[PDB]
């Protein structure tokens, strides 16, 4: 039993224990598990839930601690298929309008993200003194364009990350006059137009308004975010 | 569809300075030039950049580290330009004989330019350790990148310096040279009966791998749920986001368990650091307790 | 079990093969068709495995070895005891890897996200290819293989290794090995730098990402942004193991000498190849 020996056994202990601290820290979120019906599942596993931890929100925000009380905040519109359980959970009404399934969102906070500063983090380049599109073709002023190859409206402008200064959502205008964000990360820029695969032209009214022509809450993000994920599976009918 | 890995459209507006929380702004240099080329896969702004004592320290530490092997590779080469791009490769700085035990008193062809040249790199690394510490501390951040720097430190440590000391002599060190450090390290592993079958050396593989694996999960899961702010970390972890949520259940209903928006940044540093920190128990009992890995593991 | 947060998601669809009839969760785990095909080859495999065990003579996992053929059998089949376990549970190693694959697509289409997770986890499977597949065809041997061995399979890498001198030299074993070494460099700085601004100082408020970018502008005067991190692991990950492949793929295929000689380009070009001096003079 020399040095070494004694090394590789006090290793695999003290990672046994790293192991069981990294897993319990994994659990500060969406614990304890439940049933299908919502009431707390008997068999929890063999990791027990973590003391709470309060993180500091600055500007005021308040403080979260975690774990806490669970809650979606939301009603689902969903129902059960199976008596057992391990089955999906069919719609009842219209996913994408009930947020659920691609389509979800979570309940955040209806107020904007903010910079280091207290300023609203993401902005629309037309309020973002300075900012420009520096590479790249610039969207501004082309059809969009969706799954069905029909034009829903024009880019009128773009909501711009300003500390990492990046695009996030591309400002349109519809037929009739209102306007829509869109994720950039879910619009193909093109020479001549912008390509939505993700949603048919008769969609884009549907995408979820913000409240505020100059600002974007954490809630609204997710509504919109959600809504054009959702179109994939919810909007296959009509992609050509 | 889109895939996210290059940016589509840069913006480039006023240049960001930055926080100040108690940063000494007397330290900071101006801004440097946007770069659109960084642009498509990341930020373009260069600068601006701290400066201050352990910085400059750090920086002619280095550089001194820099020019003592470069004078000697110049000299190695005769003075010639020709010879001295030719063989660059094969040139070394190598430390003293077996025969100077740990004494400082080697002539400078024998071993003194090696002891000369890790002194300025011992100043250059550790005043740049106590930096990653002061400017997380002067913006009011936790320390984990000075922690996770001394994993880094201890195989280092280990290799050129601890281990040396205990084997009581500097020949035990590593030579600065591209190939003659792979040599090097080649004959280690003959001499100490095959690293393959150190224990420590093989947890180290495994958590080597295991950062490629990790980060390839975590930067494809992020970039999968870009579409959804996925990014945004920090705000996801005070206010859980549909981004966190679908990152958690695919990979739940993948293998059977999840991570946190923050939990799983626990993991990455802990796969990260276990690299070094097993490497460097691995190499500091080579020779000092166990003379043959292969040897030594037939009996366990 | 679900968590707090999970009904909402558990809907159907998002399946490519057999519509709803394989639509369901086992506990956590999402089944599908390739759940089963996954589910189908790994018992297969281990079975065999288990055989190829008592052939051998031991229940000891640090003992078992499953050896690939002789390579005298070429590219042919060869008898179970002889190599043939190697290749039929090569197969069904092949079939779950591709099934665990296309498996995460059909959870990726249900939740509406990136097929990001499984593009990346092909290019393991890529390397796993090369090293038993495509290597040993363009040598004309399945022998060339490794063995299915804890530590048998390490003795491959050696032999293999030093068949060729010092496999340091390989030039697509050092970029590899530079993708190695930035990545975990990289996953460190990442996770430390997360945890440093939501876990601040005692005393202080939860930082923002506009302190992690400040902090690494001051700390090196750059900072790739919080995308661009995410985009910048995924590459140094598939890239190492790129030129992980790359590099074995030439060896014995198109280079059969010794990697260091590969360097005589640089040292012996004629013009200063015979300069009196230095190392090579
Ligand atoms: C990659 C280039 C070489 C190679 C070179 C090395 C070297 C060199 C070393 C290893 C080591 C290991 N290798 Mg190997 N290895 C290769 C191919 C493989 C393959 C494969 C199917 O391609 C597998 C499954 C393994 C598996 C393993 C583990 C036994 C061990 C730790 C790996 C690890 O944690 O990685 C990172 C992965 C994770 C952190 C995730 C967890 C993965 C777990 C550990 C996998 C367990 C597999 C199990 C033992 C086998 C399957 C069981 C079935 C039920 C039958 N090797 C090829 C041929 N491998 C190390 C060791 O200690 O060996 C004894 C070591 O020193
Ligand atoms: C013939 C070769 C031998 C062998 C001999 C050794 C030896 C000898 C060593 C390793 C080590 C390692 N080997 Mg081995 N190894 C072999 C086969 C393998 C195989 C394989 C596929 O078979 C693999 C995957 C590995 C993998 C590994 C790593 C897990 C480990 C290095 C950790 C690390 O991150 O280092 C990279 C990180 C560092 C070196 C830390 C340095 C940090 C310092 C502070 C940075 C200085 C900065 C400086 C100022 C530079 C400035 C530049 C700026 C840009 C300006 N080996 C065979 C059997 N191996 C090491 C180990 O720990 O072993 C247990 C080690 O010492
Ligand atoms: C771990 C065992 C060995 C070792 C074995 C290897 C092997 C094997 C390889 C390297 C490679 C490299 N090594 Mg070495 N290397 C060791 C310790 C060091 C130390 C040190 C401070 O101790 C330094 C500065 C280097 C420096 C370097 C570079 C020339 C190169 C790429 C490094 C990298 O990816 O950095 C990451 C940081 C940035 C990219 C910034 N090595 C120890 C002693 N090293 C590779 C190379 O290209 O060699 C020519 C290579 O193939
Ligand atoms: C003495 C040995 C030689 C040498 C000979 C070789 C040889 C020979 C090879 C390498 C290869 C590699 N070497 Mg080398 N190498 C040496 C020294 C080193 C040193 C060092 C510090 O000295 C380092 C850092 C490296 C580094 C590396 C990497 C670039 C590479 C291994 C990664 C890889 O391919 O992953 C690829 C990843 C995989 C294969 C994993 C795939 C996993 C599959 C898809 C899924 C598995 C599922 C599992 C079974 C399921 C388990 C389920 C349970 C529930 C857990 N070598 C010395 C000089 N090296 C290897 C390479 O390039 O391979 C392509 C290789 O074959
Ligand atoms: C977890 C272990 C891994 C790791 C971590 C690591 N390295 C680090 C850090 C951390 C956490 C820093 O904070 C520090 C840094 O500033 O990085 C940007 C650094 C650093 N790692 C560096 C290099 C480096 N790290 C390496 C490896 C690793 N670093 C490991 C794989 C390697 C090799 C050979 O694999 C190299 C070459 C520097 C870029 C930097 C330290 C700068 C320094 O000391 O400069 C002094 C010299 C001059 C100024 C000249
Ligand atoms: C490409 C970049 C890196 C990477 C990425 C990566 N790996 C991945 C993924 C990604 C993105 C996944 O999505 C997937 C996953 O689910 O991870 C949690 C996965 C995965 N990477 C894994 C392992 C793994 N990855 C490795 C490497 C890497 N993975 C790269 C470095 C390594 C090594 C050695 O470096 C290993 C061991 C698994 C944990 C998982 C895939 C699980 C899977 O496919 O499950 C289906 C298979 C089974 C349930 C069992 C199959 C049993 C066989 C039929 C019998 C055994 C055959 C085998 C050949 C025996 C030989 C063993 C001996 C060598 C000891
Ligand atoms: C920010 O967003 C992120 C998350 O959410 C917020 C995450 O949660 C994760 C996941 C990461 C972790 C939880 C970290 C720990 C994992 C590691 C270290 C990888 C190593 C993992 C392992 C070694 C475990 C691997 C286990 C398996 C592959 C499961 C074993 C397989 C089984 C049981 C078979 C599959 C089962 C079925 C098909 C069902 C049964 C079928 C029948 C027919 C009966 C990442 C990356 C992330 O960025
Ligand atoms: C024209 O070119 C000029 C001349 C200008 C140049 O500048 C060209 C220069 C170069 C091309 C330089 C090229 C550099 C290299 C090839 C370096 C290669 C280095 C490595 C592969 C890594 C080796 C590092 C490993 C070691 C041995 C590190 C030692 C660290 C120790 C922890 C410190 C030990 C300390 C000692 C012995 C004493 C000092 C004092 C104390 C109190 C500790
Ligand atoms: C101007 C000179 C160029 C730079 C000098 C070379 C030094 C960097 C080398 C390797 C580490 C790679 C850096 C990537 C690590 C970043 C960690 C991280 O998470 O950063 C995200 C973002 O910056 C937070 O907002
Ligand atoms: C005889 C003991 C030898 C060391 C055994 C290894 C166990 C300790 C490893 C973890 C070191 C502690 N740390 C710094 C990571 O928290
Ligand atoms: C069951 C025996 C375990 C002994 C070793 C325990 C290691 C704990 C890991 C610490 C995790 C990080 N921490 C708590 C220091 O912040
Ligand atoms: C290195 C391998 C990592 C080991 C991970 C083991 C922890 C898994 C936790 C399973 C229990 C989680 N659950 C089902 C209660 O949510
Ligand atoms: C040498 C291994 C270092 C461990 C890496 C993980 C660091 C966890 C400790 C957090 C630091 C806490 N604090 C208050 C200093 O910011
Ligand atoms: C924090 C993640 C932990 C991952 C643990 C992976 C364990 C791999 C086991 C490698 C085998 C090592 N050993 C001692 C047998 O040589
Ligand atoms: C050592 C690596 C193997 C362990 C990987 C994790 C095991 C499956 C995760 C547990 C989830 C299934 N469970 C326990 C709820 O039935
Ligand atoms: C399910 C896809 C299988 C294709 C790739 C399999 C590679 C292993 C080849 C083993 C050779 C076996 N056999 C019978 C052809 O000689
Ligand atoms: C050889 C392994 C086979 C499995 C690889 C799975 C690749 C998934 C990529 C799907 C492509 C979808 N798309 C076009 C949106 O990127
Ligand atoms: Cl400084
Ligand atoms: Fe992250």
């Amino acid at each position: 039993f020399d040095l070494a020996s004694l090394a590789i056994y006090s290793f695999w202990i003290f990672l046994a224990g790293l192991i069981y601290y990294l897993q319990t820290e994994n659990m500060r979120e969406g614990y304890p598990l439940e049933n299908e019906d919502g009431t707390p599942a008997a068999n929890q596993g063999p990791f027990p839930l973590p003391k709470p931890k309060t993180f500091i929100l600055p500007h005021g925000r308040g403080t979260l601690t975690v774990p806490g009380p669970e809650s979606e905040d939301r009603p689902i519109a969903l129902a059960r298929t199976a008596v057992s359980e391990g089955f999906p959970h069919a719609p009842t009404g219209d996913p994408m309008k009930d947020g659920v399934g691609p389509a979800s969102w979570v309940a955040r906070r209806d107020l904007p993200e903010l910079d280091g500063h207290g300023h609203n983090k993401i902005k629309p380049m037309k309020a973002a003194a300075g900012f420009h599109v520096s590479a790249g073709k610039n969207p501004i002023g082309l059809p969009v364009r969706g799954c069905d190859l029909e034009i829903a409206g024009k880019v009128v402008d773009i909501w711009v990350d300003i500390p990492e200064q990046m695009a996030r959502f591309l400002e349109v205008e519809l037929k009739d006059g209102s306007t829509r964000l869109l994720p950039m990360q879910m619009v193909k820029v093109q020479s001549n137009r912008v390509h939505v695969n993700a949603l048919s032209s008769d969609l884009f009214a549907g995408i979820p308004t913000i409240k505020s022509p100059t600002e974007v809450t954490l809630l609204e993000e997710d509504k919109i975010c959600g809504y054009v994920a959702g179109g994939l599976m919810y909007a296959a009918p009509k992609r050509k | 569809e889109y895939q996210n890995i290059f940016t589509q459209v840069q913006v480039r507006g006023p240049a960001d300075l930055g926080m100040t929380e108690d940063v000494n702004l007397a330290n900071r240099s101006g801004v440097g030039p946007f770069s659109t080329l960084l642009g498509w896969f990341g930020n373009a702004q260069l600068g601006p950049i701290y400066l201050g004592s352990l910085g400059v320290l750090s920086l002619f530490s280095g550089l001194m580290w820099f020019f003592t092997i470069g004078i000697w590779f110049w000299y190695q080469a005769g003075w010639n330009p020709a010879v001295f791009l030719r063989d660059l490769f094969f040139f070394s700085l190598e430390p003293p004989a077996p025969e100077y035990g740990l004494s400082f008193a080697a002539p400078l062809k024998e071993g003194g330019l090696w002891l000369i040249a890790s002194f300025f790199m011992f100043v250059a690394v550790w005043s740049w350790w106590g930096r990653t510490y002061l400017r997380a501390q002067a913006l009011g951040m936790g320390k984990h990148t000075a922690w996770a720097f001394l994993s880094a430190i201890w195989l280092w440590m280990v290799l050129g310096f601890i281990r040396p000391i205990l084997m009581g002599s500097w020949s035990e060190a590593v030579p600065y040279g591209i190939f003659s450090h792979l040599d090097w390290t080649n004959n280690f592993s003959l001499v100490h009966g095959n690293l393959h079958y150190n224990p420590f050396h093989g947890l180290s593989i495994a958590f080597l791998y295991g950062s490629a694996l990790l980060f390839a999960m975590h930067g494809a899961t992020i970039l999968a749920v870009s579409r959804f702010g996925g990014e945004r970390e920090l705000e996801q972890i005070a206010d859980r986001g549909t981004a966190a949520e679908r990152a958690a259940l695919f990979w739940r209903w993948t293998m059977g368990f999840n991570a946190t928006m923050e939990g799983i940044h626990r993991w990455a540093i802990w796969m990260a650091v276990l690299v070094t920190l097993t490497g460097g128990i691995g190499i500091l009992l080579s020779g000092t307790v166990v003379d043959n890995w292969y040897v030594w593991g037939q009996n366990h | 079990a679900l968590l707090s947060f999970e009904r909402k998601y558990r809907v159907p669809g998002g399946t490519l093969v057999g519509g709803n009839l394989f639509d369901f969760w086992v506990g956590p785990f999402y089944v599908g068709f390739f759940g089963v095909a996954t589910f189908f080859f790994a018992a297969l495999g281990i079975i065999l495995i288990a055989w190829s065990a008592v052939l051998q003579g031991t229940w000891n996992p640090q003992l078992i070895s499953v050896y690939p053929p002789a390579l005298e059998y070429g590219l042919g089949g060869a008898p179970l005891a002889k190599g043939g376990l190697w290749q039929i549970i090569t197969i069904c190693a092949t079939g779950a890897f591709v099934s665990w694959a296309l498996r995460e697509v059909e959870i990726c289409r249900k939740l509406g996200i990136g097929y990001h997770i499984p593009f990346a986890f092909a290019f393991a499977i890529l390397a796993y290819l090369t090293l038993v597949l495509f290597r040993p065809v363009m040598m004309g041997a399945w022998g060339y293989a490794f063995p299915y061995g804890i530590w048998t399979h390490l003795d491959w890498v050696s032999n293999t290794g030093y068949t060729y001198g010092n496999f340091h030299y390989n030039p697509a074993h050092m970029i590899a090995i530079t993708f190695f070494f930035t990545n975990a460099l990289a996953l460190a700085l990442h996770g430390a730098l997360v945890l440093s601004a939501a876990n601040p100082e005692k005393g202080k408020e939860m930082r923002t990402p506009d302190h992690e970018d400040t902090f690494f502008r001051d700390l090196v005067g750059y900072s790739i942004g919080t995308l661009g991190i995410h985009r910048l692991g995924l590459l140094l990950s598939l890239s190492a193991v790129f030129f992980s492949a790359l590099c074995m793929i030439i060896t014995g295929t198109i280079w059969f000498d010794q990697w260091v000689d590969w360097w005589q380009w640089w040292v012996k070009l004629p013009w200063w190849a015979n300069i009196p001096g230095g190392i090579n003079g």
